[PDB]
């Protein structure tokens, strides 16, 4: 009986040309955004009262300096790579890095880099590895990156040491919000005849089950995407049809917050 | 990023005391793991002490426990080594070293990862 | 390669005329990140509009949530206008009530 | 290609003598240009002496002329530094270095081109 | 003039078969041979070492021994890095020439018979019309400051000194003068009633020579000179032909000018 | 790229029946380097045949000198047989005495 809340650190670096660049970042713990990192800011910004976890102020300031130096150095290194490898602007680079702490204290991590929306390389163990079937210039990038023994040591420290300890503190500091349960409210509506539509909004966390008569569920239900609300809740629309059969159909909603008391809405 | 300059070395008699200092030039000195190394005549360079953030127990080599104390003044960007009960085997060139280490790493696993080094200061223990 | 944005408009609560509510525009699945999103009331841009931080999914495509406080009436029509390099002209998705 | 290990460092009184040795592991030791460097406390590493092939005049820094002698035993893969009339300003960590230099290059133009280094040995001249 | 040309022929049939062979030319004489089946560069002349001492020559032997194995290893890594398919053929032409004063050197690399890059100054530079992947190779090669320093030492220092020593140790053979011997022959008729006068010139050293069919002082501008072909004893052979009406084939002579003759030209008259 | 070999056959000294001589076959200007050269006497391969080290010219094309000691007679015929990827059939170049 346990759920996983991985820490995903996302970086969005855009290079319009050699003189216009910006880097923005975010941190997700499970489905909750815990940090925000704007290009016009000197520091990573905490979005939750518990976003610092159990790190001390000095420990957190150390990470601030590491990320501050990393952002400027990453920007400079990309511009040199584009000149070194003769890659034409614009350049779009994304980083997805983090770790997860499994119940029982096991840990594992990841560090994936994308170029123009495609994986090109990742950090595996102590070195950088190219993505399978990657462009030829990535081999030169890997060749240059693995010569940097200080960066390789720092990345390994962050993934294998800093991140698991950070997550462990966050799981305890934000335990109330991470395990919170918010009950959804539902309502029915009409749609263009090909169509019964069942709305479900306001639930937290994200996992939900919605399907359309008594004990028989019409397997032709069309579930939509789980869409976000501004208050960190979620919204889902489910649609369904022969005109005569619609009489007597019902929408059933299963969610963890309901404690077994399913929401049942009958049409009419 | 960090430049280190040791000072305070000199001649001292056995059983006496001497204070070494290390002036660091850089941006975020308080974030750096600071260490003292020494190389005795005819012997290999070895770690003496290490210090990081407030509240953490500093590292000490077994040969200097109870005699040497490492400390730092982050407001002055200065690292200190207070050497008491000096022995003739403490004669060495003492080196200041630094490395930016993120949280979650035990200090004893970073003693071989120093990046920036000073040029050393000589301490001679007579008698 | 480039990916065109998916645009979905929806309200926080069920639409009740005279009751305050939030209008959401969820733009997802696009690449690259540069994008312009505006919320429209009767074709004019709404001033007080907030957005979440730009993020991206596992497949590296970006997504963004725009939202604004509003109180709907019987005649007011709301829409979400999105511009992107993959669009030859601004794509306008109207908010369908009910 | 070549690994270097210095030995012989230790404590010596002013005016005394001491001989350093450097054991080299490699294929063609006799083909390598061998040099001695030293780094004094608080000072930059600097060249002391250099030697190459039999019959060539070794190089000596002006500060060690008439006092230091560099030599090599190619049969034993060993480099030597004979240090006589030692002064307190000779206190430094002495490094063994090597570089494969083809013929036709003056030795003076290769002193900044050393490639393989030993970890060094400390010599301290007291009094 | 006697430039030193060092030639390397490296063949890679696949990832598990390769050989590197080399030779050195001083002017027109081959002074060294470098077989893949040998641990050392082989001297072809008693004076092939120039004025280098035994220790100086052993230093060069170790440098070339390491270079051959390292070149082979680096090429196979480049083929994997750049996704180049076997077989691979690489040629290197390096050396210098001392002028009686200024000096100049060169280090050209060819891939599949085409120039790809060369050593200019202190770094490697790609050929103007080289494939795109060569830039990635150039970028890797220029990271190696030790090899760049060694190549500069060899071209600017070792090579000019080696040439000077060779000119001194091999002065007798390099300045040798060998007189050519000539003889006349008949050839396939160029046409109806026409004759093909053939003049053979063989055994001369050095290579520069002058051969023309002449009538007295008038040089028949229709002389057909062939290629100067080598003999096994490091001399040369040249054939000169002339198409001519059979009647004109009278009073015609083949004249040979060579430095070894000291102005006493060889004149062979037809008939 | 491929270059077909140029093949030239000649003797060291003028041909005199009963006097020892050397027969040369000079193969030049070819690419790639793999090549087969044989000297034939009355259609049979000559056993003691030597060749210089493979070399190449400024334009990177290869050249080779093959030679053998021989004593010609009035009826003996000598030829040089060369095979190369650029040749559909082995090229035989006969030694012309005149
Ligand atoms: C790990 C997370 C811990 C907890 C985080 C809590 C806060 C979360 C909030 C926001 C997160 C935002 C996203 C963060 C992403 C991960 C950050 C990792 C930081 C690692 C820092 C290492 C040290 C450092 O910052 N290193 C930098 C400085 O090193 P240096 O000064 O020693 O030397 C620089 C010069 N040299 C030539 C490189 C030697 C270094 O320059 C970075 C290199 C970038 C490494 C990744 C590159 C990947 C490939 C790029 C593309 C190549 C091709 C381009 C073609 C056009
Ligand atoms: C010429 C000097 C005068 C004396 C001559 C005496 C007569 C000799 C007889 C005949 C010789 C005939 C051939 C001679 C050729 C020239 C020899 C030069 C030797 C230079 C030695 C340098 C030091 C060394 O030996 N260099 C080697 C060892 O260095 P290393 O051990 O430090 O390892 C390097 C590894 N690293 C990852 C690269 C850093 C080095 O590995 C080769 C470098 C290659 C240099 C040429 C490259 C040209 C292009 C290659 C192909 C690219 C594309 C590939 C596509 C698949
Ligand atoms: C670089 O891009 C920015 C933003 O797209 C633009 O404002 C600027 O003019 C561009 N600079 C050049 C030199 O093209
Ligand atoms: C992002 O920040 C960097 C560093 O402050 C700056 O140079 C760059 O112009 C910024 N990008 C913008 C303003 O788009
Ligand atoms: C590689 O080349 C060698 C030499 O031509 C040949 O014997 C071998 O069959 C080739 N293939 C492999 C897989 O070794
Ligand atoms: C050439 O020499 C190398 C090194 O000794 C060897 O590995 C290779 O097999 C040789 N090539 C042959 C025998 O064809």
């Amino acid at each position: 009986m346990q759920r996983l809340f991985p820490l995903r650190c996302l970086q969005i670096s855009s290079f319009a040309n050699s003189s216009w660049t910006r880097t923005d970042g975010l941190a997700w713990l499970g489905e909750l955004q815990t940090h925000s990192w704007s290009n016009d800011s000197d520091t990573v910004r905490s979005l939750k009262p518990w976003s610092q976890g159990t790190f001390s102020d000095q420990q957190w300031e150390t990470l601030q300096h590491i990320f501050r130096v990393y952002r400027s150095s990453f920007t400079r290194d990309v511009k040199e790579f584009a000149k070194m490898l003769r890659l034409s602007y614009p350049l779009e680079l994304q980083v997805s890095a983090g770790c997860e702490v499994h119940p029982g204290n096991a840990s594992n991590n990841f560090f994936h880099v994308a170029f123009q929306g495609k994986d090109i390389l990742s950090f595996q163990g102590t070195s950088w590895e190219p993505t399978q079937e990657a462009p030829l210039w990535v081999n030169l990038a890997i060749q240059v990156l693995n010569q940097d023994k200080w960066t390789r040591e720092t990345v390994q420290w962050l993934l294998n040491g800093t991140c698991p300890q950070f997550v462990s503190g966050l799981l305890e500091s934000g335990k109330s919000e991470l395990k919170k349960q918010v009950k959804p409210k539902a309502w029915l509506s009409r749609g263009p005849s090909p169509l019964l539509v069942c709305h479900v909004s306001g639930f937290y966390p994200k996992p939900v089950w919605v399907k359309w008569r008594g004990e028989q569920e019409q397997q032709g239900t069309q579930p939509g995407d789980i869409l976000p609300n501004a208050d960190e809740t979620w919204y889902l629309r489910a649609t369904l049809v022969v005109a005569g059969e619609a009489a007597g159909l019902s929408c059933r909603v299963k969610h963890s917050s309901l404690e077994g008391q399913d929401i049942v809405l009958y049409w009419g | 990023q960090v430049q280190l300059v040791e000072s305070g070395g000199g001649l001292v008699q056995a059983g006496g005391s001497l204070r070494l200092s290390c002036a660091a030039s850089g941006s975020s000195f308080s974030s750096y793991t600071m260490t003292w190394f020494r190389q005795a005549p005819g012997k290999e360079r070895e770690i003496v002490a290490g210090i990081r953030w407030s509240g953490e127990s500093p590292y000490y080599a077994d040969s200097v426990k109870g005699r040497f104390t490492i400390s730092r003044d982050n407001a002055k960007n200065t690292l200190y080594l207070q050497m008491n009960s000096l022995k003739p085997e403490d004669t060495a060139v003492y080196y200041c070293a630094a490395r930016l280490v993120p949280p979650g790493i035990p200090i004893e696993r970073t003693l071989e990862s120093m990046r920036y080094w000073g040029k050393g200061t000589l301490v001679t223990v007579s008698s | 390669i480039q990916r065109t944005p998916k645009i979905q408009v929806y309200s926080r609560h069920p639409a009740e005329n005279g009751k305050s509510n939030f209008l959401n525009c969820y733009v997802s699945g696009f690449h690259p990140s540069d994008i312009e999103v505006d919320l429209l009331k009767n074709g004019e841009r709404i001033e007080k509009v907030e957005h979440s931080d730009l993020s991206f999914s596992k497949d590296w495509s970006f997504y963004l949530l725009y939202y604004t406080e509003f109180t709907p009436t019987e005649k007011d029509e709301y829409a979400c206008r999105v511009n992107h390099v993959t669009l030859s002209q601004p794509k306008i998705v109207k908010w369908d009530r009910d």
